[PDB]
């Protein structure tokens, strides 16, 4: 401030959602809008990015991990929940030491 | 979060795929086989996760504001430099335009 | 049953430590400030003050007719001990025979003198660690590029042929 | 947009003029719905919320 | 062995977190991953000096957790931070997003 | 139309009453300041021990 | 562990997987049976790669389709593709090749679409 | 008092930090069950059953060398296989320290001059057999030369203005080449005259004339006012 | 072999087993070991054949700048050369200088655009693939890695039918069909 006086360098206070308009709550000023703008923006290029690579895909791509992982029949990933170092289902002797 | 649609994700890549794991329906059998402890213990649950919270809020409290500190020590040290380039390039010119 | 893609083994210069460019097969150091120092002021110097002298002092204070002892004594007005080290007489004798009249003036008595223990003679590298590591010098220079190595670390005054007396600089006790 | 108007004549009278929202949201009423009186259809940067207020600066 | 390291697994959780133990101490910043050869010791106060660093025979403990778990305003300070860093961390997100829509609703 | 000023400058020496307290604050951050031995029985360090760092002045 | 085939059978938007293996005979579509196909007129539609062969070829295997999408007669027709290439691609895997093109020769005498679908359409004239 | 601490292994080799809440720098016990001046021990029970070894808590506000160690030196020569002349042995404080860092198999030599920290010196090397007190004055090696031979690294805790003559003195006799001298230099009591960082680099100076290469220097502050170690090899041939 | 000592470094400086002057900085082995090729002499038949199109552009710069059989041919030879793909793109004659490179010329091989257009994951698996005889471009099988493609056959490079880790990839992603006997 070289030649600003403090008076003039105020705060200008924000003004609160209407009354009448209450239920949808909390009017949303400028900031609130640019957390929501690039929040959406960034969701909507990860998924343009997403669909590329899905026209892209190359069908002819084989890997030696499409031996152990496997697809549902709606065509999506399983993805087993338990381990991936362990064993989902145990032996019968196993079972017999645990019960 | 990013909810990407089935039709695009039952088409990506092998290496794009998304690990997404359904949530259990059963009641297997090691999860009520498998025993808690009570007490003593518990209240040693609840203690050691208080703990680790209160830690990682900390840390997390240190590095904002570690950020907050170097981004505007980053703003003076910006006009600092630029003051210096600034009479760096000036000095050059006075020394060739006197030789 | 033999194996697939069979190559024939040459040598890996990325791998193969049989040749020289792959030869190349934590405690962290964080030296203190020193606790002879306050923020910038160095704190515990006192008279008797010590002085390290460089060539080009030497050849200034000559052609401005300065005495070493005197001209630091009614710089500082205290009573100063003239410091040559092994590397900055090496330069005077190495400077040939026109510096006759320095090095003799250099070789006297009064002016005190210190055994450094390196290999070459930079007299520059030697005045900045050994003035680094201690802080109780005051180092007496001309070069232009000394003055800045010096008055770039904290806490060493600095003493200079200026005119037709000695002035002193980062000492912050003159009169 | 519900209640700047109460006619649609005076919508037609304002159209094409720009809005904005609170949040800044820059905008143009296009065309007054027909059935509700003062309702119109307006244009903006991109999606508005419910809990927002549409201005239109005039002197 | 991993059996050990399995009964001193809290402790070492402890002195690897000291640094949110008491709101006074402000530790030196150091990692302090779990060293590959450690040993766990208690001290042995003399019977030269009484009463100044002595912990008697009826409050000596067997881990540092019990003792943490003894002190009563450590609890008072462990219970206090985590609500007030819970509802922090509860402030906007899915409680008040459906008790803004059931104000909508309401009306 | 004077900015707000400070109750320290208004007494010339309680400014350098309290700059030298901030000074002499700052002055334990950069070295490690005796402050006068050992009060009474040694608790421990207090605050840490490094293994790693070394605080200590190479020779050239 | 059991000899196993899949096959697809597709119009429209239909689209039906038949699992093929042997066994005891039994054809069975979305897990009811072959005989409650609805909409109950194109049920012989759906018959007929079991009609033109011969149920001595079903005796000793069992199929089960699975069809979803599509409307009423896009998936009687993905029914009747994958049940017929199912059959097809059974007998050349786990049968011999003389039966396989066989029941080739009969279902593409009656209808090629029983096996090939057409699929990429219209013609920019 | 009671509680309880992780002990881990230091940087340096055969001295130790226990961890708790305000960590400690700890050596083993050669002497286990009886502490020497009073300073607070840690039993551990390692794993016939498993047995106490118990350690010792290293106080830096008594001891020059713990105040370094935990100020951070970069290398100590005093190390678990070695043999240390310990000069200026004034009790036995530091010494029992360096004797059970040192180890079983590794010797110290604990030379003093005066008589009651003496005798208080042969009755701390009986349980400590690793020690071996040298009465005598530091000041000439060659009343004592028949006792110590070629020792590994040298500690001055002597508080005379000789020092470095006295150093000097038993580093030719009795250090080898390329081992260990590690200094205590008190300002105050070489000479008050001058400043504290005046008489360190004229200790310095000294030292490398008499051929005792400087490696590192360490001030140690919060513990002691106007101290040093300084930290040297002794070169014997090109400290260039 | 001895890491020869001082007098020993000053005595015979020049003395090097490993590396010598006419190794080029062993950039045949070096560029071998990147795009795995078999056989010894591939990268020096690519050599030549990169000196050879230098040589006869050298030669198409020398002749004048007006008449049709030099123009002709230097537009034959980039659109050839941009037909076999070495380049990616119809620019200047001092890219036959600049451009080509015995890399780009084993760019074109057919394990390395097989690891570009991810059939394979690694060069190495893919030498090991179509020397198992999986690939084809087109209708014939591939068995050499010699093989270097035209700018028209990366779209027809494709397994085999009955090539099991086709069959392993689609009942991957469980579009296994089987009437196509794959
Ligand atoms: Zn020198």
């Amino acid at each position: 401030a070289k030649l600003v006086h403090d008076v003039q360098k105020k705060q200008h206070r924000e003004r609160s959602q209407l009354t009448s308009r209450s239920r949808y709550g909390f009017l949303e000023k400028h900031k609130d809008y640019v957390k929501r703008a690039q929040d959406f923006h960034r969701k909507q290029s990860t998924l343009k990015v997403l669909r590329e690579k899905a026209k892209e895909r190359n069908p002819d791509e084989y890997y030696h991990a499409m031996h152990s992982r496997k697809t549902d029949a709606k065509g999506l990933l399983i993805s087993s929940r338990h381990g991936d170092e362990e064993d989902e289902s145990l032996s019968m002797d196993q079972v017999k030491l645990l019960k | 979060g990013l909810k990407v649609p089935k039709a695009v994700q039952k088409e990506l890549p092998f290496k794009s795929q998304i690990h997404q794991m359904k949530p259990q329906k059963k009641k297997t059998y090691m999860a009520k086989r498998a025993v808690v402890l009570g007490g003593d213990e518990k209240k040693a649950r609840s203690f050691i996760q208080k703990v680790l919270t209160i830690s990682k809020a900390k840390d997390s409290k240190r590095k904002e504001q570690k950020a907050s500190q170097r981004k505007e020590r980053l703003k003076k040290l910006a006009k600092m430099e630029e003051e210096k380039s600034q009479r760096d390039k000036e000095k050059k010119k006075e020394y060739f335009a006197q030789n | 049953t033999r194996k697939f893609g069979l190559v024939k083994r040459t040598l890996n210069t990325k791998k193969d430590q049989r040749l020289k460019k792959n030869q190349e097969n934590l405690t962290r150091n964080i030296p203190q400030v020193s606790s002879a120092l306050f923020f910038q002021y160095n704190q515990a110097i006192k008279p008797p003050y010590q002085v390290l002298i460089d060539t080009n002092f030497i050849n200034f204070s000559i052609q401005k007719k300065v005495d070493i002892v005197r001209g630091m004594m009614d710089c500082l007005l205290a009573k100063c001990n003239p410091l040559i080290t092994d590397c900055v007489m090496a330069e005077l004798e190495k400077l040939g025979p026109k510096y006759r009249i320095a090095l003799k003036l250099a070789r006297d008595p009064r002016i005190k003198r210190l055994s450094c223990s390196h290999k070459g003679t930079y007299a520059d590298d030697c005045l900045v660690h050994r003035v680094l590591q201690h802080k109780c010098y005051i180092v007496a220079t001309n070069d232009a590029g000394l003055k800045q190595r010096i008055r770039k670390i904290p806490g060493i005054p600095l003493m200079s042929v200026g005119g037709h007396a000695y002035v002193i600089e980062k000492l912050p006790d003159v009169f | 947009i519900k209640d700047m108007f109460s006619s649609a004549m005076e919508v037609a009278r304002f159209e094409g003029a720009q809005i904005k929202t609170v949040s800044g949201i820059r905008g143009e009423i296009k065309r007054a719905l027909s059935k509700p009186e003062g309702h119109y259809r307006a244009a903006f940067e991109d999606k508005i919320l419910m809990s927002d207020i549409v201005i239109l600066r005039s002197w | 062995d991993d059996n050990m390291r399995r009964e001193v697994q809290r402790d070492l959780l402890l002195i690897k977190h000291r640094a949110a133990l008491d709101p006074k101490r402000h530790y030196k910043k150091q990692r302090w991953e779990v060293p590959e050869r450690f040993a766990i010791g208690t001290i042995i106060e003399d019977k030269s000096e009484f009463y100044s660093s002595r912990m008697n025979r009826k409050e000596r403990k067997s881990t540092i957790l019990e003792t943490l778990m003894g002190d009563e305003a450590s609890n008072k300070y462990f219970k206090r931070k985590y609500n007030e860093i819970q509802e922090k961390s509860t402030s906007g997100r899915k409680a008040h997003y459906k008790k803004m829509k059931e104000m909508r609703k309401k009306r | 139309l004077t900015p707000k000023r400070n109750k320290d400058n208004r007494n010339s020496r309680v400014k350098k009453r309290k700059k030298y307290q901030k000074a002499q604050k700052k002055l334990k951050s950069v070295r490690a300041v005796y402050s006068g031995g050992q009060s009474g029985v040694y608790e421990g360090e207090k605050t840490g021990i490094k293994k790693g760092l070394t605080r200590s002045v190479k020779f050239k | 562990a059991v000899p196993s085939v899949q096959t697809f059978g597709k119009k429209k938007s239909a689209t039906a997987v038949a699992h093929v293996k042997a066994g005891k005979g039994l054809i069975k579509v979305n897990g009811s049976p072959i005989t409650l196909v609805e909409p109950e007129i194109l049920r012989f539609k759906v018959y007929e790669p079991l009609l033109l062969v011969g149920l001595d070829k079903f005796s000793n295997i069992d199929i089960r389709v699975r069809v979803t999408g599509g409307g009423h007669v896009s998936q009687v027709y993905a029914i009747r593709q994958a049940i017929a290439k199912g059959l097809v691609a059974y007998h050349q895997k786990y049968v011999d090749e003389q039966s396989k093109n066989e029941l080739k020769k009969a279902f593409t005498s009656y209808d090629r679409t029983l096996l090939i679908a057409d699929s990429r359409r219209p013609e920019p004239k | 008092g009671g509680a309880k601490v992780v002990i881990e292994p230091h940087r340096h080799a055969g001295v130790y930090i226990a961890r708790g809440k305000e960590d400690l720098l700890v050596t083993k016990n050669m002497a286990p069950g009886e502490s020497v001046y009073g300073e607070k021990r840690i039993s551990v029970e390692e794993p016939v059953p498993p047995t106490k070894v118990e350690y010792r808590v290293w106080n830096p506000f008594r001891s020059k060398l713990a105040a370094g160690i935990m100020g951070g030196l970069d290398e100590l020569f005093i190390a678990p296989g070695k043999k240390v002349l310990y000069l200026g042995a004034a009790s036995g404080t530091s010494v029992s320290h360096v004797s059970d860092v040192v180890g079983p198999e590794g010797v110290v030599y604990a030379v003093e001059f005066s008589h009651r920290p003496g005798r208080e010196l042969i009755s701390m090397a009986k349980k400590r057999p690793n020690i071996i007190p040298i009465i005598e004055d530091a000041r000439h090696p060659q009343k004592y030369r028949m006792l110590i031979g070629m020792v590994d690294c040298v500690f001055a805790d002597v508080a005379q203005p000789d020092q470095a003559r006295i150093i000097a003195l038993n580093s030719h006799m009795f250090l080898k080449d390329q081992g260990g001298v590690v200094i205590s230099i008190k300002a105050n009591c070489i000479d008050s005259t001058v400043d504290a960082e005046t008489v360190f680099a004229r200790e310095v100076q000294k030292l490398r004339e008499e051929r005792i290469k400087p490696l590192e220097q360490l001030t140690l502050e919060p513990y002691e006012r106007d101290h040093c170690i300084v930290v040297g090899r002794y070169m014997r041939s090109g400290l260039k | 072999v001895r890491k020869l000592k001082h007098h020993e470094q000053k005595l015979l400086k020049k003395v090097d087993f490993l590396e010598w002057k006419q190794d080029q900085g062993h950039r045949d082995t070096q560029v071998m070991r990147t795009y795995h090729i078999q056989n010894r002499e591939d990268y020096h038949k690519y050599n030549r054949i990169c000196g050879d199109i230098r040589r006869l552009a050298n030669k198409l710069s020398l002749l004048p700048p007006t008449d049709p059989f030099r123009r002709k041919h230097e537009q034959l030879l980039l659109d050839k050369l941009y037909a076999m793909g070495v380049l990616t793109t119809k620019s200047k004659i001092s890219d036959l200088e600049n451009k080509v490179t015995v890399s780009a010329i084993c760019r074109r091989r057919l394990p390395v655009i097989m690891h570009r257009l991810k059939m394979a994951e690694t060069i190495q698996d893919a030498v090991k693939f179509i020397e198992q005889g999986h690939v084809r471009v087109g209708p014939n099988l591939i068995n050499d890695p010699a093989y270097l493609v035209t700018r028209n056959m990366e779209d027809y490079v494709t397994w085999v039918d009955n090539s099991k880790i086709k069959k392993t990839l689609l009942r991957y992603r469980n579009q296994i069909d089987d009437f196509d006997f794959s």
